[PDB]
């Protein structure tokens, strides 16, 4: 078990880690999250009770040190930073916790939200799409842009995820214009599988992290990657079957996961619907399927 | 975007521009089996490919063997429409490339789109104009050559005659629609209206009459008449 101490809570906000959150008055003595499962990637956002926009946070792996949380007046905002002293940090985790003024990650023991949440999301993959390397964290917000959208303005902020354009030369062989455009299986498994990602878990991995920032900051380009994802598979003639049966327990648990109110900006209804319905894996998503039905037939 | 009412005379400044419309390109007659189940057979059909400035028309022929053992032919009909209007492009100078393809039915612009991805600064366009460029086949040297052909071809024409040593671009275009609207309306008398006279002839590199200025005048006037007539019986007004 691990912990992410803070400083102090200067300014009321609601904190959260992972699934889970708090709300926080002004300068209550709050310290820190305790007890937070290792051995999978974390996320710890935050929402001011005076701003709404701008949710904001900081993905990141206890494995990789000892991080904690400290309110920035002049920035105005909580920051994760990292303490190299080993033994200056348990010392304050310690205090801390005697304190009895840390929450402890409300993990039920039955759960499998969060692994399923995040099985093929790996730290290391995380950073190469949010490239600052002086940390071993990742810190995202609601108004971050992808590299796509940009090139359609800061790049020092972007979220370097894989572009996907099914209109590109990328995308579609010389002479197979026909084929390749109502059949992406040369894309989903030459181009992108293959060539980029290497394998599925690779591709699973920023599919999820595309998901999570998505909704858990409301960043709308993530959204946009996560869709196009789902698509791209869903639109191949020939996935392997352990990629779609990964894939219905992947949407199941996204879906499962999604506040019910957000539906209507998070759920692209044509690709859900060309997903579910149209595509060629339309009876590979027993579950997903099921779910969506039993939980969102207006969208569809 | 979108070509309409409004943007109508960018038609005729000096953008290179070309209209396609592929609703020639597969042509079927239904019939019945022995069976009496229904079938098609396939008849040539055409592209219809028109720079509205010059007149010049690319009609691409499409021959029956284009066809022959494939499945999905309407779905194909519009790759196929794509395919060769990129080849022409490809076959042009450069400075006679067009700026803007206007296709005139929007299930072609995916697939102009991605075969034309090697020509990014080529915009292709929808249009919310209702075009009557599917009547023609309903003029006779068209049909004539599209129904002879016996392999794929490639047939040049001006479209708009000689019309435009006397008359400006816009005129001419604006002509050609009311003959094809009138064709596509009441394809007899539309035709009677052309031929009544014998003597007024085609030409033999001419797709039309060799009308005088006020002939014109006297047989736009009667398509106008065939057209709203038509209008008053389709809707009882």
């Amino acid at each position: 078990m691990n912990t992410v101490p803070f400083t102090s809570a200067p300014i009321e906000v609601t904190i959260g880690i992972d699934q889970y959150s708090f709300n926080v008055k002004e300068n209550q003595p709050f310290h820190g999250i305790k007890d937070i499962p290792i051995g999978h990637v974390h996320v710890i956002h935050f929402q001011h009770a005076d701003n709404s926009s701008m949710r904001y946070g900081y993905w990141f792996d206890c494995r990789m040190g000892n991080f904690y949380i400290q309110y920035d007046p002049k920035d105005g905002l909580y920051k994760m930073m990292e303490e190299r002293d080993g033994a200056k940090f348990e010392n304050i985790v310690h205090n801390f916790k005697e304190r009895q003024m840390m929450v402890s990650y409300p993990k039920i023991d039955e759960d499998d939200t969060w692994y399923n949440l995040t099985e093929f999301v790996q730290m290391d993959k995380i950073r190469k799409i949010v490239r600052k390397d002086e940390n071993q964290f990742s810190y995202v917000d609601s108004s971050m842009t992808t590299v796509q959208e940009n090139e359609l303005s800061d790049p020092a902020h972007s979220l370097n995820y894989t572009v996907i354009n099914f209109k590109s030369r990328e995308a579609i062989r010389p002479g197979h214009e026909m084929e390749d455009f109502l059949d992406k299986s040369y894309y989903l498994n030459t181009v992108m599988l293959q060539g980029i990602f290497k394998n599925s878990s690779n591709y699973f991995g920023e599919l999820q992290f595309a998901f999570l920032n998505a909704m858990f900051f409301g960043n709308y380009g993530s959204s946009l990657q996560w869709h196009a994802m789902i698509e791209l598979i869903c639109s191949s003639a020939t996935v392997p079957k352990h990629m779609l049966d990964k894939l219905d327990e992947i949407l199941y648990y996204q879906i499962k996961t999604l506040p019910e109110q957000y539906s209507d900006i998070l759920l692209n209804e044509r690709v859900w619907n060309i997903c579910l319905y149209s595509s060629f894996q339309k009876n590979s998503l027993h579950n997903t399927e099921k779910i969506m039905e039993n939980k969102y037939p207006e969208l569809l | 975007g979108a070509m309409n009412s409004s943007n109508y005379a960018e038609l005729f400044n000096n953008d290179i521009k070309l209209f396609v419309d592929d609703t020639n390109v597969y042509r079927v007659t239904v019939h019945k089996t022995f069976e009496g189940n229904v079938a098609t057979k396939a008849i040539n059909g055409c592209i219809f490919t028109l720079n509205p400035k010059t007149g010049h028309l690319f009609l691409k022929i499409i021959h029956t063997s284009v066809w022959a053992g494939q499945k999905r032919l309407s779905q194909l009909a519009k790759w196929k429409t794509a395919e060769e209007v990129s080849a022409l492009v490809r076959s042009l100078p450069k400075e006679e490339q067009p700026k803007q393809i206007i296709v005139t039915r929007k299930a072609m612009l995916d697939p102009l789109e991605v075969h034309m991805l090697d020509f990014p600064n080529i915009a292709i366009r929808p249009t919310e104009l209702r075009l009557p460029f599917s009547a023609a086949m309903s003029i006779d040297k068209l049909s004539d050559v599209v129904m002879k052909a016996t392999e794929p071809q490639m047939v040049l024409f001006n479209i708009y005659d000689d019309w435009l040593d006397r008359i400006s671009s816009y005129t001419a275009f604006s002509r050609l629609t009311l003959l094809l609207r009138a064709l596509k309306t009441n394809e007899e008398s539309a035709k009677m209206i052309l031929l009544s006279d014998p003597t007024i002839t085609i030409k033999s590199y001419h797709l039309w009459p060799s009308f005088t200025d006020e002939q014109w005048i006297t047989i736009e006037s009667q398509m106008r008449d065939l057209i709203l007539t038509e209008y008053g019986r389709k809707y009882n007004v």
